[PDB]
């Protein structure tokens, strides 16, 4: 019955600070304890640490004693979790998970649905968008140097779903990312209909359109 | 000879918390619980996304009326909420009065 | 306090008991040590927290001043409007102030009567398989090692395994040696 | 450091048994609780303080510590079973332990390359990009390997890793960058794209 | 703010504040009081 | 409970004791049965009537509102009423949620003390001529039948009379039979 | 009560204790007499005499009638004034009334729980080297003089040094001669 939903997606800069928090429904004061458990892509969960109702302690993996604070503001039903000093490999899933009763322990009964943070070097940076021109054939776009995830792509505003294949992006050296999306059609069409392609890249507020001719 | 030991007790620590009971002021206590804000921040600010209208020197009837020393407010944007000064240095530069003014003051505090 | 445990028979409270409000310590061939009893720490954070929470709750609804103005020949009813509202401001601070400290008598009491029957819970136990020494403990008439010390911590001891034992030493102790 | 076997396998309506293993400062004092992780979902409780199981969990899920080291059963497993498996437990300085994880549990398919050249407005802005486009194949694994002409170039490719589609086929990527004075200076690029030993080699030239 | 007084703002979980009765938005109710302090502990040693 | 007895060092209650709140469980020679205290019921009924008598009669004043019309420019007053109005109906059903919060506390353990005290009542009648077991229950060291049973249950039990019966046990059971 | 001290299992009080609230007895070879205990009576009276002080002190703000006049065509604001000013006059006698009533209930209970613990105090500090009577009394296994009385009275009692002469007296009881 007890709700806990977590704050949005957060992306940093390697040595920074993030603060993700944690709301748990009824309450406010709550007379269980809440943890953070963290998941990296392809990883087991490590658990980060947890604070005690009303005693307000906190107890701390020895991975991260030192880098991590956890807090509450009960009369919001909330807790707080700070990692600093980040890194790469700090970019994972945090889940704030709720115990059984008011120790922290090995079981953790109610979890939150997750919130990722992301530990790259790389600034914001929206798409260059260009065309590629074309028994059937190929035309497409790529969708060069944007950070980070994610992009949409849409062939006419929606319209062409048949044929249509997106590729996942490719991870630069430089930390920016890059896709391309490419439609099989037939080559009777060519020179007569009308290929644009929609890119839109959210985080950067950068909408492009951009016409596919041979 | 003496034999094994079990007592029971109860929780201490260094908290110098203190509360009051009907019979027992300022007892020390463990763990406590502050429940009044006592501070602000001195500063009026948007109430959520809007900002209020800061009537500066006029009064509501410098501002409807439009005495020419209020011209800051010829045409306001949506407001969270009026501030108005205590005594509006400029309020009816042409002496007079102004019919059921506290009537209207009251239906703007809807507007 | 209202029910003589704590500051009372027994006298001062443990620094070194870190992980709840209420528990044991223990002595014997082992060592000794500090545990925390669960189930009853567990009881009283349920109640707190039930309790601070239906205080906001009550508090919710609750007299809200709002500004009205009066002309200079509306005095009387400036000052029935100013009257009213200090008269509610005055009902609710006394309600916030009189339940506050209304309740923190009960909370103490509360935690003191939960130390008390904590330790009738052990007393009535162990029965006369231990003397009750006067100051919070019990000192076995029997070997209690770790596993039995759990067993009086988690609700388990078996007084029938040890009363035999029991029954030699408390007769070794009125005959004199 | 807590030992659990990397993945475990069988066919609908058996017992499979999941176990974990560690020393005596965490099973064998601490209890252990179980948790199941299906994608895009966080772990879900599934049995707690060894063998006690909470309410919505069906009891052809349970377990036991048969010594220092614990270990999960399930019975008349579904489909909806295939996910990770955790142990958690308590260990004593004093932090929550999780083990490392395990995991319970469509002919050959050549892939169709399809190689783009450096568009003209990318050349404008003092760029190109050569895009490798690999789709459909089976099993999922493909070597790719550019050329310059007739020889190999590793300096400045980036390819993904392979990609199961929707129609459960996979699919890849892979750029090659280079400067316009490269691309307009040579005869061909070629990408190569290798499966199950058969390449396929698709070229492309300067607006030729 | 979600919470304003005519000689501020106010930012607070809490359920109580003693700023000014006139305010406007999310917020506390106001007492006339200087403290106000539940106990959730227990009478701590001498 | 604040005095640990009922859900206490009593573990749940009498289904099969009908005729009142608090009473006896024995077992002898002739059977068997249930029987209610009928003092420490009348008590408790005493107490409660009162109490919820009391209760109606505290809130026999209380505010009544009253209807007044107001026209288009009388908005202030007409507002000023509304909020007179709201006022006391928040404050008096606040004073009547929170008297009947804390005395539905108070009442649960009034009732936890009764039984309390009654289990006391019986203990300190019978001293060392029974052994307290600490369900609840006392065990005799005597032979105690129907009318000894109910010299129990209505304050006339005598000790001496019973003492002599009472040693030659105990010293049975210390020797080890 | 609550605690069961006061009209309980002590029945009834002493005339002759006259000069503090709760106290003691006692009986020896030189005599008998009644002694007050300083120290619980005093926290008693810091407890009852705080209690007071904080009653008039919480009422001290509290609504206070002023008179207004209105003419023959005020009616309406007439009505709402006399009904605002009789609404608070209400609040605040329920306020006084409860809170009287509420207070001597735990008033009444406080001093059953003083006598309570009192009783505990010297019944922890004699343990098995006095016999608990059942009616408030304690009868020694050891002889007990001025001396050694005024050592229970004062917190000071020495177990160790009786329990020998204890022992001996509790052999020869069993014994039966
Ligand atoms: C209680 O403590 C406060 C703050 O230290 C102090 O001002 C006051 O005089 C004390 N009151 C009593 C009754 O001891
Ligand atoms: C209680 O204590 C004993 C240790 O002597 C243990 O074996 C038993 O399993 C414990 N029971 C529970 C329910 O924890
Ligand atoms: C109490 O119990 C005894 C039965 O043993 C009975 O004879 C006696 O008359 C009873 N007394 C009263 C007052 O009911
Ligand atoms: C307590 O009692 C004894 C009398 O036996 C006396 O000698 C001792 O001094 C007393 N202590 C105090 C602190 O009054």
């Amino acid at each position: 019955e007890v709700q806990l939903v977590e704050s949005g997606a957060e992306v940093k800069k390697p040595g920074s600070s993030v603060k993700v928090s944690c709301k748990a429904s009824g309450g406010p004061f709550r007379s269980y304890a809440i943890s953070w458990v963290r998941q990296a892509p392809g990883q087991g969960p490590e658990w980060m640490g947890g604070i005690i109702p009303i005693f307000g302690t906190t107890k701390y993996a020895p991975k991260f004693q030192g880098r991590v604070t956890i807090t509450a503001d009960d009369f919001a039903g909330t807790v707080y979790m700070e990692l600093s000093s980040l890194r790469s490999e700090d970019t994972a899933m945090y889940y704030c998970a709720k115990h059984m009763g008011y120790q922290v322990r090995e079981t953790m009964d109610v979890w939150g649905k997750g919130t990722t943070v992301t530990v790259s070097s790389a600034s914001t940076k929206g798409p260059s968008v260009f065309p590629l021109a074309p028994g059937t054939a190929a035309l497409g776009c790529l969708v060069k140097d944007y950070f980070p995830e994610p992009v949409t792509v849409s062939w006419n505003s929606g319209a062409l779903t048949s044929g249509v294949h997106t590729f996942p992006a490719v991870l630069q050296s430089s930390g920016l990312y890059s896709l391309s999306s490419v439609v099989t059609v037939p080559s009777s069409s060519l020179g007569t209909q009308t290929y644009i392609c929609n890119v839109n890249h959210k985080p950067s507020n950068t909408k492009v359109d951009k016409r596919v001719e041979p | 000879d003496p034999g094994d030991q079990i007592c029971i007790g109860y929780h201490a620590n260094n908290s110098t918390e203190q509360v009051d009971t009907i019979m027992e002021k300022n007892v020390t206590v463990t763990h406590a619980q502050d429940i009044l804000e006592k501070k602000h921040n001195g500063k009026l600010c948007d109430l959520d996304g809007v900002k209020p209208l800061i009537l500066r020197d006029c009064s509501v009837a410098g501002w409807l009326l439009g005495n020419p020393m209020c011209d800051e407010f010829i045409n306001v944007p949506e407001w969270s909420y009026i501030v108005e000064k205590a005594n509006p240095v400029n309020d009816l530069c042409y002496p007079g009065d102004f019919n059921d003014y506290e009537e209207l003051k009251h239906l703007l505090s809807r507007i | 306090g209202l029910f003589g445990a704590i500051a009372g028979f027994i006298e001062g409270g443990w620094q070194g008991m870190v992980d709840g409000w209420y528990g044991y310590h223990h002595s014997n061939e082992q060592g000794s040590g500090y545990a925390a009893d669960k189930e009853s720490t567990q009881k009283a954070i349920d109640g707190v927290t039930n309790k601070v929470n239906s205080i906001i709750d009550k508090m919710n609804t609750q007299f809200e001043a709002v500004g009205r103005e009066f002309n200079n020949l509306e005095r009387r009813i400036e000052n029935l409007n100013k009257k009213m509202e200090d008269g509610f401001l005055d009902v609710w601070t006394y309600n916030a102030e009189l339940l506050v400290l209304m309740e923190n008598e009960r909370t103490l009491d509360f935690h003191d009567s939960n130390v008390k029957n904590l330790y009738d819970k052990v007393r009535l136990q162990l029965r006369d398989n231990a003397k009750e020494l006067g100051n919070g403990c019990f000192e076995f008439y029997h070997k209690c090692d770790n596993e039995c010390m759990e067993s009086v911590r988690n609700g388990t001891y078996d007084y029938p395994q040890y009363s035999e034992e029991a029954r030699l030493k408390r007769e070794e102790i009125s005959s004199g040696r | 450091v807590l030992t659990q076997p990397p993945s475990v396998s069988a066919a609908p309506g058996q017992k499979v048994t999941i176990s974990c293993s560690g020393s005596s400062s965490n099973i064998g004092n601490d209890y252990v609780s179980w948790y199941q992780q299906l994608p895009g979902t966080a772990p879900k409780l599934l049995i707690y303080d060894n063998n006690k199981r909470p309410s919505g969990i069906p009891d052809r899920f349970s377990g036991s510590k048969s010594g220092t080291s614990a270990t999960l059963g399930i019975t008349g497993l579904q489909t909806g079973d295939e996910a990770n498996y955790y142990c958690a437990t308590w260990d004593r300085t004093a932090y929550v332990v999780f083990g490392g994880g395990t995991k319970l549990t469509q002919p050959k398919a050549a892939p169709s390359v399809t190689l783009f050249p450096p568009s003209s407005e990318e050349l404008q802005a003092n760029k190109a990009t050569l895009v490798c486009l690999i789709s459909d194949f089976y099993p999922g694994a493909v070597t790719v390997a550019w050329k310059a002409d007739s020889s190999p170039v590793k300096a400045g490719v980036e390819t993904t890793t392979p990609s199961k589609q929707s129609n459960n086929k996979y699919a890849a990527s892979s750029y090659l960058s280079l400067t316009p004075e490269q691309w307009k200076s040579h005869r061909s690029y070629s990408c190569q794209v290798t499966h199950e030993g058969s390449t396929v080699e698709k070229t492309v030239a300067p607006t030729e | 703010t979600k919470c304003q007084t005519p000689m501020g703002a106010i930012n607070s979980s809490m359920p109580f504040h003693n700023i000014h009765p006139l305010t406007i938005g999310e917020c506390p109710k106001y007492v006339k009081s200087n403290r106000l302090v539940l106990a959730t502990g227990l009478r701590n040693s001498p």
